[PDB]
């Protein structure tokens, strides 16, 4: 069986920090 | 046949004597830091 996966599963790719900022 | 094979650490062997070895690798990451040098910390 299945279902999809929308947007899930993105994260912080490191530990910085970073605002109001496309990365 | 076999993969395996041994050293054979005799004292009576300088380039064929055991050397140890220490590799020290430092984790740079942007992770919090644990282990640091004796510098002293100020104010």
């Amino acid at each position: 069986a299945y279902t999809n996966s929308f947007t899930r599963g993105v994260y912080y790719p490191d530990k910085v920090f970073r605002s109001s900022v496309l990365h | 046949y076999f993969p395996l094979q041994s050293y054979g650490f005799q004292p009576t062997n300088v380039g064929y004597q055991p050397y140890r070895v220490v590799v020290l690798s430092f984790e740079l990451l942007h992770a919090p830091a644990t282990v640091c040098g004796p510098k002293k910390s100020t104010n």
